[PDB]
RNA sequence: CCCAUGAACGAGGAAUUCCCAGUAAGUGCGGGUCAUAAGCUUGCGUUGAUUAAGUCCCUGCCCUUUGUACACACCGCCCGU
RNA sequence: CGCAAGACGGACCAGAGCGAAAGCAUUUGCCAAGAAUGUUUUCAUUAAUCAAGAACGAAAGUCGGAGGUUCGAAGACGAUCAGAUACCGUCGUAGUUCCGACCAUAAACGAUGCCGACCGGCGAUGCGGCGGCGUUAUUCCCAUGACCCGCCGGGCAGCUUCCGGGAAACCAAAGUCUUUGGGUUCCGGGGGGAGUAUGGUUGCAAAGCUGAAACUUAAAGGAAUUGACGGAAGGGCACCACC
């Protein structure tokens, strides 16, 4: 757990993959490469209840989290790559997307690079609900 | 971080659920061409000095 | 009787329209009868943008925005605020509300 | 009971010599323990790179993927895997009331590198146009299309991997098309939005130290 | 009683006479 | 009226009422009832604050726009087994 | 990071285009086709509409193959609920996809048959043509593109007007109708019974096309007005509301 890294000036950059869905958040640190991870912890872990894994609250208290681990591991900035559920169903990040950039930014992190990689299609498979919709 | 005083330069409006919270716009002590907007929970009128824990927050605008 | 001129939806001269289906919902609805909305969005609004570009690596680097068009079903759309009923003067104004 | 960050070993990443900044960040790996080599299992690493950190300073949104072809010690020697557009740009060019110009091309180098360019076009409302719509024909369209495949063959056909990617940094084939396509119809926002390999020739390490001076 | 099940009724009613009258066939 | 007996009650769960200046609340005194007669009410002083000068969150009510197959009018009309 | 399969063609994408309608959106090629404009080309009434007869005809559905990614009638559960064979959720067969054969129906809608004439104004847009200062590109002139300003025809539309009509809503057609006749096809005759019974006919089937009567009934219905009402939208007031 150290990187390294000459004294003060180099920032090691990581990439925090925010997977912010509608009914959860995922802080996920990887290397530049994405092929190897760092630290992953969600907003489920860090809440005991169903009804607040989506919560803003969660995907800060998980965002801290991952910046105390990426702390000790000598990560000193991130780039973001933030990501909504994507394909058919909403291109939108959900309402832990900022806590979380807000979260491990204000808890110690450096930022690079901000971009969003929400997996978008050419054209889709049928999207779940029928005809009518989500009827409610 | 230290706990910066704050003068009430102009009040806005009028914010809350039950009309509860005035809206004013704040000119630092220290840097006098600083006016940020910060919502005032009770009485308040122009010119009276707020203490404020943080001056990082800030209020959305009505 | 007949509300609107053009049936709701903006085919003239077509016949048939391909569906999408609404963001809300997910109701299969005629691509110029639905309500879409394009929407730019800085990815933190107000009190993320002071914090984040204090710790930005650089000196000077803009925010990107995030970019999405929004479909609606009519429901979907006015239980969701997008659109209001008008009056039946009010109805035939076409121009994007200030 | 036992820390697998103990286990691994911090390799410094270098991008070849094309490009100005030389090394790009750090890559841990778990240490040669056993059969699997730390080496072999680091070939495959995809590093999606921005251009403003890579190059001293010039346009950001513009990406490149540079992967692992050798290991040397402490030093991840990578190639050009593949250019790449920022969503937030290609994103911003796409306005309404203008035709869209895609092109795509699957060519080859002098050096057997396969790529498949994609361009984009965007037909330019005028300085005194007072019409809203700025359409092309879709003559027109095919006419510009036919010359952005002509231009991207004719700049990959003729040189090799290296040159290509030192036309593919500043904007060489973009502003090409744009300069040639003005008589046809006048389109601004031009881009090669992706690269993307399809058949590397077998690899020869000589030929990537080449890359690295 | 919609118009489109007042049909569905009367013809699975109608489906239910080609039934009886195949009795006698 | 006198003397004795000396109960629950240690600030009140869910809920809910009333009220911005001589106001709330504390305190007595008149009037009505009244042969006998105030834990009621109706008035009157006395002492005299806290908080607020706001909003539409809750509850009502009122407008404007909309929809309606309602018109002793949503406790309306109304469909099948 | 790859690999495989099958769907689908986002953003560009419009009150934009094309098509008889159903319908039609990655690139490129081939194939025949087509409207519009242009024409001092040709034939010279060849035409309009149409019982019979015929072509195409969304989706679902049927038969025999191929494929089966997603989604998902039935079904199995998991919730909600008084119940919930439903709305919500997880699986999920037929199906959704492709090929050959049926089927011939949709609020298949502009709920508006086709052809022709005439009667307002306006700025737009799409296609072709014609004309006109200027700017820009192929720069090396041209001539062609891209804008620009007009006109003409044809098209999808929009706004506006006491043309006129209409029960009105509304319609430059739904007008040119008691001042009633330009041509022609289909088709309606109070509400139910009923698109039912029956006969024929088409279909493997599901069903489609043609289609009554008894009987029952004083209304059913259209448009608009006022009110009440809403589990619609917005504004406003009140310590019998809140803070």
């Amino acid at each position: 757990s150290l990187g390294p890294q000459v004294a003060e000036g180099e920032n090691v950059f990581g990439v925090c993959h925010i997977f912010a869905s509608f009914n959860d958040t995922f802080v996920h640190v990887t290397d530049l490469s994405g092929k190897e991870t760092i630290c992953r912890v969600t907003g489920g872990m860090k809440v005991k209840a169903d009804r607040d894994e989506s919560s803003p609250y969660a995907a800060m208290l998980a965002a801290q989290d991952v910046a105390q681990r990426c702390k000790e591991l000598g990560i000193t900035a991130l780039h973001i790559k933030l990501r909504a559920t994507g394909g058919n169903r909403t291109k939108t990040p959900g309402p832990g997307a900022q806590s979380a950039l807000r979260a491990l930014a204000r808890s110690g992190m450096k930022i690079g690079r901000i971009e969003d990689v929400t997996p978008i299609p050419s054209d889709s498979t049928r999207r779940k609900g029928g005809r009518r919709g989500r009827r409610l | 971080q230290p706990i910066k005083l704050a003068r009430v330069t102009k009040v806005l409006g009028r914010t809350g659920s039950q009309g509860q919270c005035t809206q004013v716009r704040v000119e630092f002590m220290d840097d006098t061409s600083r006016s940020i907007i910060r919502n005032v929970k009770g009485p308040v009128r122009e010119g009276d000095v707020l203490t404020l824990l943080e001056s990082e927050r800030e209020a959305r605008r009505l | 009787t007949k509300k609107r001129r053009n049936n709701g939806r903006a085919k003239k001269g077509r016949g048939h329209v391909q569906p999408i289906r609404c963001t809300n919902c997910a109701c299969c609805v005629p691509k110029d009868k639905a309500i879409k909305k394009f929407v730019i969005r800085n990815i933190v609004e107000a009190a993320a943008v002071r914090d984040i570009s204090e710790v930005s690596v650089f000196d000077a680097y803009v925010l990107p925005k995030l970019y999405v068009k929004l479909h609606y079903c009519v429901s979907c759309a006015i239980h969701s605020k997008v659109v209001r009923n008008r009056s039946r003067e009010a109805r035939k104004d076409r121009t994007p509300p200030p | 009971v036992v820390d697998p960050f103990s286990k691994k070993d911090w390799y410094d990443v270098k991008a070849p010599a094309m490009f100005n900044i030389r090394n790009i960040g750090k890559t841990l790996v778990t240490r040669t323990q056993g059969t699997k080599i730390a080496s072999d299992g680091l070939k495959g690493r995809v590093f999606e790179v921005s251009l403003a950190d890579l190059q001293n300073d010039e346009v950001a949104f513009r990406k490149f993927k540079l992967i692992t072809e050798d290991v040397q010690g402490k030093n991840c020697l990578t190639n050009f895997h593949g250019m790449d557009l920022t969503r937030d740009k290609m994103c911003s060019m796409v306005k309404k009331w203008q035709t869209m110009i895609e092109a795509h091309v699957d060519v080859k180098t002098t050096d057997g590198y396969l790529l498949r360019l994609f361009c984009v076009g965007f037909t330019k409302k005028r300085n005194n146009q007072i019409r809203k719509t700025s359409y092309a024909q879709h003559q027109q369209v095919r006419q510009i299309r036919k010359k952005m495949m002509e231009i991207m063959t004719r700049e990959v056909q003729t040189n090799d991997l290296k040159e290509v990617v030192n036309k593919l940094i500043p904007d060489s084939i973009g502003k090409d098309i744009e300069k040639a396509c003005q008589s046809i119809y006048p389109l601004h926002d031009v881009f090669v939005r992706k690269v993307k390999m399809l058949k590397k020739p077998k690899f020869e390490l000589g030929k990537l130290m080449e890359l690295h001076g | 009683m919609r118009a489109k099940w007042r049909k569905k009724r009367m013809r699975r009613l109608k489906r239910k006479r080609r039934k009886m009258r195949q009795r006698s066939k």
